[PDB]
RNA sequence: CGAAAGGGUCCUGUAAGCAGUAGAGUAGCCUUGUUGUUACGAUCUGCUGAGGGUAAGCCCUCCUUCGCCUAGAUUUC
RNA sequence: GAAGCAGAAUUCGGUAAGCGUUGGAUUGUUCACCCACUAAUAGGGAACGUGAGCUGGGUUUAGACCGUCGUGAGACAGGUUAGUUUUACCCUACUGAUGAACUCGUCGCAAUGGUAAUUCAGCUUAGUACGAGAGGAACCGCUGAUUCAGAUAAUUGGUUUUU
RNA sequence: GGUAAACGGCGGGAGUAACUAUGACUCUCUGUAGCCAAAUGGAUUAACGAGAUUCCCACUGUCCCUAUCUACUAUCUAGCGAAACCACAGCCAAGGGAACGGGCUUGGCAAAAUCAGCGGGGAAAGA
RNA sequence: AGGGAAGUCGGCAAAAUAGAUCCGUAACUUCGGGAAAAGGAUUGGCUCUAAGGGUUGGGCACGUGCGUGCGGUUAACAACCAACUUAGAACUGGUACGGACAGGGGGAAUCUGACUGUCUAAUUAAAACAUAGCAUUGCG
RNA sequence: GGAGACGACGGCGGGGGCCCCGGGCAGAGUUCUCUUUUCUUCUUAACGGUCUAUCACCCUGGAAACAGUUUGUCUGGAGAU
RNA sequence: GAAGCCAGAGGAAACUCUGGUGGAGGCUCGCAGCGGUUCUGACGUGCAAAUCGAUCGUCAAAUCUGAGCAUGGGGGCGAAA
């Protein structure tokens, strides 16, 4: 909600849409935009 | 203007009656039943700016004062100092009335 | 039988015009304000559920009017 | 009809085509499998033993790009994009509509052709039969609903050139 | 002899006895956000598009499931008036070896003259 | 009507949006843009109020309408004339107020070509061609 | 040597014509009511004379306390006001 | 709403910020024009041997267009189909 709020993802009357901003992080997460791995295991 | 004004008088594009307008003003219960018939996060402003006269949300305290200075406000308060039609009313153009014994 | 009309039944929504100590205000003339007054002025109120329409696939009318009538032609064990 | 088939729910089989056999998702794909509703969601033919109804894939004229091959023109193991057939007034069939000859008309008959209904639920039986218990029927009687069929416009919606 | 080293070939790295091309013969090879670079480490490129694709909100007769209204036709009349196509013609069933019948055989049947429609068949695609 | 893509290969078609004033506007970016992004508030009539202009015109002493020598910047004043915008307020009808007409649907992404432009008149408008930029070759 | 003799685009100013407003003469229409109303004609050529009209140029003079000036910042001791 | 310009607030200065002015761009919405994207469109012995309707692209320029002239088939011309 605070991301769509921010970003103007608004629907009819102000509603947030958490729909599309879900689908925009996940794409986020999918293409190499937000930092993450996983940790190799310690020997 | 209105928006998608071909399908105005459908029941799913149906807005709150004067009556229920006026009783909100006059009991806080009223109104607060009507706002739990609701969801506070989908509303605009998270429904913390309200018009009760308008029996409407609005996005920013600043955008509640501008629709205040606005004819539609101005007609809903002129519609509420006439006064709005009830069953009472409807009785009393008839000369019907109820006994309670 | 037909054309009008009348009544009913429906539809819309209160005609034209006139009037009004209704009307936000503005401007003149004087009693310079005491509905001061006169003038204009969206609208409002009254006359006014009034005005308009009504079979074209609505109803009634010997007893509300005006017309029409026993044809013409063709055919036939 | 048979089965440890108590009841309930079934299973195997027989006569039976009268009557039904649905709504959706999914094309990074042999589109086949999932989901629910339901009484049930059976399988085929009349095309595919070539073949003018409409419209998507096999599918492929001319423009274009990538991959493979080729010195090249180009061809393909391939992948993608965009792209011209446009009757009916004829005969027959079918659906309806008239009709000559028998004077005109009214009331009838019925050969022949067609043919129609279908499924579920609820009340009662009855918490009964049966059952250790959990559970749990049916015949007769009554009332609705599903699919189909034939009508109708009192009412409710819709439609407005009643301009 | 030198190369645009273009095409092309091209697993490296050491040695040597060859001694120059070609060598040849052995050996053995597997930071939960840093550092270094002249703020950045980019093609995961903005804007633009009658380019191709998936989705969301709104929206609605796309659909459930169809109904109704208007105008112009189609229709009927007066006038005017073609073309395509046409061996002959047109109801079916079964058989008619060459997997084909409209004409043959055997049956069902079968009654003048017509009008509006329809798209099964025959006709109909500069097919 | 009710439902709102359950239709269809596919939201094809239709519907929805639309003018103007105001509030507000993200990621990304070549820093120019994106952008009218998105999302909101309002718009009729009538009666008023306010703001925004032009032209003309200064007192003495002499000579005689001008020349001087002075004196003054409250003309910050009078007279005359004139047109269109903008803002603010009250009153008032309402189912409608850009009342007909006119008039963006919007958003999240991917592929693709840099863009504007051009071509297969009579089936293909495009990732095709051209373009600026870049690189190579030949010529005194 | 000049004229003939020269691009495209932007805003600004002058002039003609057209459009618009007011008064007047005449005519026409409207007129239940209202409307001193609504509408129509009111024009002036080529060719000439005369008086004038941005730019620019000339004379006096010598400008900082810089000035003049366009919607648009150009001009001035190479002489501005 | 690009350069250029004016004013104010700062800054030792170079510059920074704010409000105007200005009117650039093979920029953009869009009328005409030019073109020709889409529609189970109309039409299909048509109005037409390529037309009609709606929708769409572009619209200050690599825009549209006339007349005169040049290039001629073993050719020309070709933003190349």
């Amino acid at each position: 909600e605070m991301l769509a709020r921010k970003s103007g993802r608004l629907l009819k009357g102000g509603e947030p849409d958490v729909d599309g901003v879900a689908k925009q992080v996940l794409n986020d997460f999918m293409r190499g935009k937000i930092p993450w791995f996983t940790p190799a295991p310690e020997p | 203007g209105v928006f998608a004004k071909r399908t105005m008088t459908k029941t799913r594009r149906r807005l709150r009656d004067l009556d229920q307008i006026e009783r909100d003003l006059r009991s806080p219960r009223h109104l607060q039943q009507y706002k739990e018939t609701k969801a506070a996060e989908d509303l605009p402003g998270l429904g913390l700016y309200y018009c009760i006269e308008c029996a409407k949300w609005f996005e920013s305290e600043t955008s509640l004062v501008g629709h205040r200075k606005g004819k539609p406000h101005k007609r809903r308060l002129k519609q509420l100092k006439e006064g709005a039609y009830t069953h009472e009313e409807a009785m009393a153009a008839i000369g019907y009335r109820i006994d309670n014994g």
